[PDB]
């Protein structure tokens, strides 16, 4: 190689830089796997868990984080700099309240996201923090939303999305899945939610393996399902 | 008043296509005076005048300071300032001092850089502009000139009429103030030339 | 040894670094602006990696006051810092003079913002090069600055992949004076020129100055246009 | 300004009047002097408008981001206590009277006190304001140990109504709340 | 390695190993164990005399963070120390803003993002300890916490620290937790220590069991085994 | 100074005079005392004439920078916000009394902020020195959803009843019509004190006044 040995945040005579690139593969030492579908009024996240242990407990492991009332999000990446992402998150949503009198768009929330990373990448002295972030919410006159921030300092919106060891067996499902015309009536979208990530991994678990978090134009509140529930939508796509 | 520590009066007024500005020359001491010389207008590029009044530190230092600002404004940009830029720049630089203010009441008189449009303003203490139409007053002596201009101005006047209405405006309104006075001078600009006048008054 | 800092020189020439990020301005998406004889028309080329992506999500064409337009060529996350650092620099003129910044006016200084992380040593510049348009008293104006700190006045000019085709194309492709309609014809001509798949009204993203103000079109309004384009 | 909080089994009561004045002239003729801040802790502030106003932000924004991190409905006695930090602290900048009432899961009704001091105290009841002084006797011959929410929402009616006739800074409209477990019954009455 | 030297620098496959460093640096300390029963949390740690003139009680790794929050920490021991004083000073800022006892979920996320900074900078270093938390309350019940040297803090219902981690938690989970009384945890919590490593490749050790839960009414401290030394009495039981 | 807002049953009228005074003499004769907020807020101005110019700008520039970041119309109670926040800052050494009204998404909205940072909500609102004589016009004359000219009709009624009493104006009333799609703004609605005529000849002759000394710069 042209080796520059990427040591510190500089740039390479090809154009690019490392270091920023080497925390999307940062990622994939979680061993885990994330899906948020948005098809209609409701938005789903649904994520595995991995409890090795019957001596680890069952309720500090999920990673759904209720970020605001309206808004929740999942992380993916590493999980000591994960939590620590949440905390920024919970904490830039209060201002925004504070400030200005009403409650924080879900779309305003990325950019705030996206730009405390970047001072990471331009200004040097701190590592950028490996770890990935999904957010859900409902806007008025906007419907729901999905949003991905990347460590890198990048975000968009978008319909369909896959994080963790497996994304892009995941979204050659999905562009398989979303190029018809369905109008995903909540347990079309459940269902696909499961069954997208119900031709990757090949597991089999008995209902209790997973979380959901959802939210809808009926209840806009952010709702973490119950496992009875849960064994319910899993017999009920599904004969 | 701190105001009336110096004495002072600046009048501008607006004609067809040209503008008048005139002051007095009387610097002094509450009571004594001093000397017949000191100037009050400043000019701010062509065809642009300004006029100071009140505490005589303040009208030398914000000419100054003005002065200061103007230059740099106009070698970042090659035009020149327009008369409603300056407005604004005076009245930043008086609200900067908010709570330690300078003891001033400016007045802005000039025409516009491209077109013949005249303009006059006169800002507060603390930089409160106010545009009008017909004539601006600041000083000791304000109430003398509002009954002199409320019933010599006319709207479309020719040079040579709108000399005569500010001077008999400036000299019957300061001969009844006491500490204003020792001859007036008088600044009538246009879009050809620039004419500078000093009038025979009383130096009592 | 030369090519790992920032704070000093090579023997002979320059500086390394800033040559180097100027490579990553020429990996970006393609960009092409045109300076028309009563407006200014900026283009650019959008396009996502799968169909999940919602194209009304993020903007390329972006507004910093209701006369003045921007787009770049380069890395997406470093444009929106120097856009947030735009839009308040320029208000800070407007609570001053209580008048709308002239285009020559930001370009000085927003230069010198992307000045001061050329400076030592421990900052990276920007991996962004810039197009800003404007119409200020009559005559239109469109300006590049580049990473460095310098900038120029292009009568038309492209940047990103496959500029140098853009460049010998434009240069057969200028004349002093079209209108602004038909400046819009020959900017997706070129944008057309260097491009992989059907240009649709979501692959590209064009916004132009007129004297009336900047605005950026509308899908329905983009459609039109690529609608019988030559 | 006439404030007053009455807790029972259940939950807790509040009211107040409106007529925000200023000299001899009422700049409000109606004025919500009653403040929510969780979704089952109200506060009703008297003394300066331009202070209470600035105080009460405050601690919904630090209340509110507090029992986002915990995942828990948040103590009345929690709510008492930022108020106390804000007053004691800036004390000779601030005239605030606030008296927090609320429902809590661990702990059900409470009412707490501040004074213009920086002092926090419990009571069974507690009232406040300029108006205060004159219903003052009133209402401790007349509060009984074991009222129903009815009769609470009786005795505050009949106890702000005195004042109100009574103290020129006071009257206008009776705006009444009643906290429980199960939700708020907010209400505007006159009589 | 050679990418290996700064915490702010990723590996080529995208990990920090000055984390990584730290981490088997606890692994060298003795082991020190943790067991909440219905109704409390029974600590346990394995510590031996260094020499002879070690004077029966001192340096101990059972700390006290507040009124019903202790620590049973293992690695550098110095390194706890300092690390135990941000836990003693976190619940003070609590008492102090909000007049009542720190939860100890609250108190688990304070202390881990104070470690996680630790984990981003090159000017400092990553904490080469590892430590547990245990408290009781009538509200909230028993809770027992865990946090590495990452940051990564959550709950179980018994953990082990030190050389024999995977070697004590065999047994811990052959017991019926979810029942037994904490009287009963502590004759338990004897063995467990005593099966590993009493004086095979060492000399001699010392018992140490601190205790919190309904029977101390919220309290913590030590055992009273100076009464009745049962654990020993038990543990030894074990010969055959 | 006499400044006034309603709100019908669409949108919202603001009412203000035209003086400027100093002491006890008139120095403005037209002075605008509607500012510009946003294109749907606006805001009127009363007590320190230079601290409600200098605020008005301020949050002015804060909710274009707010808005064109979000990208959507502001809302009036981020300009509430903001408002009350900075004024308690200054423990109401900058005296500023302002009317704010506009019409969001979620419908229009009238408030009044005093100059140490309370703020209150309400159909309708008088501020100013004159404020006494306007709110006898509404206190009489208000009743909830009214219509387009009625509102106006009341407004330019409210603000007559604060010239006719002291520190009015030379007279010009002022009205911002805001609703929920049309914006109007109207200076010289009313003009009901009208300057008599000059019956005297003035008559100035071309020399007339000495002069001593006399200067001519040509220009370019």
């Amino acid at each position: 190689s042209a080796g520059f040995d990427r040591h510190i945040t500089i740039f390479s005579p090809e154009g690019r830089l490392y270091q920023v690139e080497y925390a999307f593969k940062a990622i994939n030492q979680g061993g885990l796997t994330s899906v948020a579908v948005r098809g209609k009024d409701c938005a789903v996240i649904v994520t595995q868990k991995k409890v090795p242990d019957k001596l680890l407990d069952s309720s500090t492991v999920t990673h759904l984080f209720k970020i605001t009332e309206n808004i929740g999000c999942v992380m993916t990446g590493m999980t000591a700099d994960s939590r620590s992402q949440v905390q920024r998150a919970r904490y830039e949503a209060a201002n925004w309240k504070y400030k200005y009198g009403y409650e924080i768009p879900v779309d305003m929330l990325c950019k705030r996201i996206a730009d405390i990373s970047q001072v990471y990448t331009q200004n040097a002295e701190m590592r950028p923090l490996g770890c990935c972030m999904i957010l859900i919410g409902i806007d008025e006159e906007q419907g729901p939303q999905v949003y991905k921030c990347d460590p890198a300092g990048y975000y968009c919106g978008f319909k369909a999305t896959a994080a963790g060891v497996k994304q892009t067996e995941s979204t050659s499902f999905l562009e398989k899945k979303v190029k018809k015309k369905f109008d995903w009536t909540f347990e079309q979208t459940v269902e696909t939610a499961i069954t997208c990530l119900s031709t990757v991994l090949s597991i089999d678990f008995k209902p209790s393996e997973i979380e959901v978090g959802v939210v809808t134009v009926e209840n806009p509140k952010f709702r973490i399902l119950t496992e009875a529930e849960i064994d319910a939508h899993l017999v009920a796509l599904a004969e | 008043s701190i105001m009336s520590y110096n004495g002072g009066a600046v009048m501008a007024m607006k004609g067809k296509n040209c503008v008048a500005i005139a002051a007095d020359r009387r610097f002094g001491i509450q009571a004594q005076m001093v000397t017949t010389d000191f100037q009050k207008i400043f000019p701010m590029g062509d065809r642009l005048y300004i006029g100071l009044a009140g505490l005589a530190t303040d009208v030398q230092t914000v000419a100054q300071r003005l002065k200061f600002r103007l230059n740099l404004y106009e070698l970042k940009e090659g035009r020149q300032i327009k008369p409603y830029t300056l407005m604004s720049m005076v009245a930043n630089l008086l609200y900067e001092k908010r709570f330690g203010p300078y003891y001033t009441e400016p007045v802005i008189a000039g025409l516009d850089p491209k077109t013949f449009k005249p303009f006059i303003c006169s800002l507060d203490l603390i930089g409160c502009p106010m545009v009008t139409d017909d004539f601006v007053v600041s000083g000791t002596c304000a109430e003398q000139m509002y009954g002199m201009c409320e019933s010599l101005w006319e709207p479309n006047m020719d040079p040579d009429h709108l000399f005569e209405t500010i001077s008999q405006a400036m000299l019957n309104a300061v001969d009844r103030d006491a500490v204003s006075g020792m001859g007036v001078i008088v600044h009538i600009i246009e879009k050809d030339k620039i004419t500078t006048r000093t009038l025979k008054a009383r130096m009592d | 040894g030369y090519s790992f800092s920032l704070t000093t020189f090579s023997p002979s020439g320059k500086l390394v670094q800033i040559e180097y990020a100027l490579a990553a301005v020429a990996g970006g998406a393609p960009s092409v602006g045109i300076k028309a004889a009563n407006g200014v028309v900026l283009a650019t080329e959008k396009k996502q990696k799968s169909i999940l992506y919602d194209e009304r999500s993020v903007h390329k064409v972006e507004p910093i006051t209701k006369h003045i337009g921007l787009v770049y060529s380069g890395m997406g996350p470093d444009y929106r810092v120097l856009v947030h650092r735009a839009r308040k620099l320029a208000q800070q003129y407007y609570l001053v003079y209580q008048e709308p910044i002239p285009t020559a006016q930001l370009v000085q200084r927003v230069a010198s913002v992307m000045q001061e992380y050329t400076q030592s040593g421990g900052v990276r510049p920007f991996g962004v090069s810039l197009l800003i348009c404007g119409w200020n008293e009559g005559r239109p104006y469109l300006f590049q600055s580049d990473p460095s700190g310098a900038y120029f006045a292009w009568k038309a000019t492209a940047m990103g992949k496959n500029y140098v085709n853009g460049k010998t194309f434009l240069e057969k492709r200028y004349n002093e004076d079209l209108e602004l309609e038909d400046a819009i014809h020959t900017a997706i001509l070129t944008l057309k020129e260097s491009f992989e798949g059907q240009m649709t009204e979501d692959n590209i993203e064009v916004g132009i100055c007129n004297e009336a103000g900047f605005r950026r079109l509308t899908p329905t309004e983009v459609k039109d246009y690529l609608a019988a384009i030559a | 300004t006439t404030i007053m909080a009455v807790q029972f089994d259940g939950g807790v009561v509040l009211g107040a009047d409106s007529r925000t004045t200023t000299g001899s002239y009422i700049a409000n003729r109606v004025t919500d002097k009653l403040t929510p801040i969780h979704d089952r802790i109200f506060c009703c502030r008297s003394g300066s408008a331009a202070d209470t106003q600035a105080v009460a932000d405050a601690v919904t924004y630090q209340l509110g981001f507090h029992s986002i991190e915990l995942n828990e409905p948040p103590l009345v006695h929690t709510a008492a206590s930022l108020f106390k930090e804000m007053c004691y602290r800036y004390r000779e900048d601030l005239m605030a009277g606030i008296i927090i009432a609320g429902w809590d899961p661990q702990e059900g009704g409470q009412v707490y006190s501040v004074p213009m001091g920086g002092m926090m105290v419990r009571q069974s009841f507690a009232i406040g304001g300029s108006g205060s002084s004159y219903i003052y006797g009133y209402v401790d011959a007349t509060y009984r140990e074991g009222m129903t929410k009815e009769e609470c929402l009786q005795f505050t009616a009949n106890a702000l109504a005195l004042a109100m006739e009574r103290d020129g800074s006071s009257g206008g409209v009776i705006r009444l709340a009643a906290i429980a477990e199960s939700g708020v019954e907010r209400q505007v009455l006159l009589g | 390695t050679g990418y290996d030297l700064s915490a702010s620098t990723f590996s080529p496959d995208g990990r920090v190993f000055q984390v990584e460093y730290a981490m088997k640096a606890v692994e060298n300390s003795s082991t020190a164990i943790g067991i909440r029963c219905k109704d409390g949390v029974v600590f346990g740690v394995e510590k031996l005399v260094l020499s002879k003139l070690y004077e029966e009680g001192s340096n101990k790794r059972l700390f006290n963070v507040d009124r019903h929050v202790g620590m049973a920490v293992a690695g550098l021991l110095a390194d706890a120390r300092s690390l135990a004083d941000i836990a003693r000073e976190e619940a003070s800022n609590f008492r102090s803003n909000f007049g009542y006892n720190i939860p100890l979920k609250h108190l688990a996320d304070r202390v881990a993002m104070y470690v996680h900074a630790y984990t981003l900078y090159s000017a400092v270093r990553p904490f080469g300890c590892s430590f547990m938390l245990g408290s009781y309350s009538v509200n909230d019940g028993a809770q027992l916490y865990m946090i590495d040297p990452s940051g990564v803090s959550y709950g179980y219902w018994g953990c082990a620290i030190g050389k024999a981690r995977q070697a004590a938690k065999t047994e811990i989970e052959k017991l019926q937790m979810k029942e037994m009384t904490c009287r009963d945890i502590v004759k338990e919590v004897a063995k467990i220590i005593y099966i590993v490593h009493d004086e095979v490749k060492d000399k001699a050790f010392e018992l140490e069991l601190s205790w919190v839960g309904e029977l101390t009414n919220g309290r913590h401290e030590i055992v009273p085994k100076d009464i009745r030394e049962e654990a020993e009495k038990y543990a030894k039981e074990s010969l055959k | 100074t006499t400044i006034a807002g309603v709100v019908y049953k669409d949108g919202i009228v603001l009412g203000a005079d035209t003086r400027a005074t100093e002491g006890m003499v008139v120095a403005d004769k037209n002075c605008s005392k509607i500012h510009f907020i946003s294109p749907n807020i606006y805001c009127c101005g009363a007590g320190t004439a230079a601290d409600t110019d200098m605020t008005t700008q301020l949050i002015s520039s804060n909710l274009e920078l707010h808005s064109l970041s979000t990208g959507r119309l502001p809302r009036v109670v981020t300009a509430n916000r903001m408002l009350k926040q900075m004024l308690f800052r200054y423990q109401g050494y900058i005296g500023a009394a302002l009317v704010l009204g506009g019409v969001d998404v979620t419908g229009p909205h009238l408030y009044s902020i005093y100059p140490h940072g309370s703020t209150d909500k309400l159909p309708y609102v008088t501020m100013g020195s004159g404020s006494l004589a306007a709110m006898a016009v509404f206190e009489d004359k208000f009743r909830p959803d009214m219509e387009e000219e009625e509102a106006k009709n009341l407004v330019s009624e409210a603000i007559a009843a604060g010239i006719f009493n002291d520190l009015g104006s030379g007279s010009n009333i002022d009205l911002c019509v805001i609703s929920k799609n049309k914006l109007d703004f109207l200076r010289p609605y009313t003009v009901p004190n009208k300057k008599g005529t000059r019956l005297g000849r003035y008559r100035c002759e071309k020399g007339t006044t000495a002069v001593l000394t006399e200067k001519i710069t040509p220009l370019e």
